[PDB]
């Protein structure tokens, strides 16, 4: 698996990505929002079980990633934002699975949403983040073996009242290549 | 059949989605559509109409983008 010096420098690789997280959906959600960052090593179910169904999944790459990560969206803040986007308060969110137009506004979103990740690697490892599919459902996807070890990034989002989940997942097949380490 | 296709469209969009969509076709093409919509959502969308505040220009002709989509004519 890890070692205990690995999972520190991890903690400083969602670093910027929790502060700019944070300051850039506070900036699309037209109020301020506060974001806190848990890190911890699971398998592969352990964290395939854990995503409510349905949900909003998405799944991507890098050009120098040999492999796939998952960018995992609970629906709850889902919806809150495609109502923000469009005129809205922030309505109770639905909780079904989602139509053509409100995942091809929200995979732009995603996708800026993802490049910020990026640029807290670009000091390890620069890439450009391709997203490679999308999927509503958690027992439809399974990318690596089912017991092998991950990195799963848990960013706590959370303003006024409301509080939600956004999951990122670094299964260990990983930067193995880049496992003979960065540092 | 421009009548019967978009509401099978909007019947099931978001209550704030299909908003939108009634306000930039004409009060007359919206409400004909608004008319068969059921019951909850001709109330729920025509009260957010309400609070159309202000609309990205990005957001709406990426609508006309999912619209040019599965309706023949626009």
């Amino acid at each position: 698996k890890f070692s205990k010096e690995q999972l520190r420098t991890f903690q400083m690789i969602h670093e910027n990505f929790g502060r700019a997280l944070s300051t850039y959906l506070s900036g699309r959600l037209r109020t301020f929002v506060d974001v806190e960052i848990s890190i911890d090593q699971l398998t592969y179910e352990e964290f395939i079980r854990s995503v409510m169904i349905p949900s909003f999944i998405v799944i991507f790459t890098g050009d120098v990633f040999e492999g796939s990560a998952i960018f995992e969206m609970r629906l709850d803040l889902f919806y809150t934002m495609l109502d923000i986007i469009m005129g809205g308060p922030g309505e109770n969110p639905p909780n079904r699975p989602p139509t053509e137009i409100e995942t091809s506004i929200m995979r732009k979103e995603v996708t800026n949403m993802l490049t910020l990740l990026a640029q807290a690697w670009s000091d390890f490892q620069y890439f450009i983040p391709s997203i490679e599919n999308v999927e509503t459902n958690p027992q439809f996807v399974q990318i690596v073996p089912p017991n092998e070890i991950v990195l799963l990034v848990t960013a706590s989002v959370s303003w006024g009242e409301f509080t939600s989940f956004i999951n990122v997942c670094w299964p260990f097949s990983l930067l193995e290549p880049l496992l003979e380490k960065l540092s | 059949s421009h009548m019967v296709q978009l509401v099978n469209f909007l019947q099931s969009e978001h209550p704030q989605t299909i908003a939108v969509v009634l306000s930039y076709l004409d009060p007359p093409v919206a409400a004909q559509i608004l008319g068969a919509l059921p019951e909850e959502l001709q109330t729920e969308v025509l009260k957010r109409i309400a609070l159309l505040e202000r609309t990205s220009p990005e957001v709406v002709k990426e609508i006309e983008r999912n619209l040019e989509k599965k309706i023949s004519g626009f």
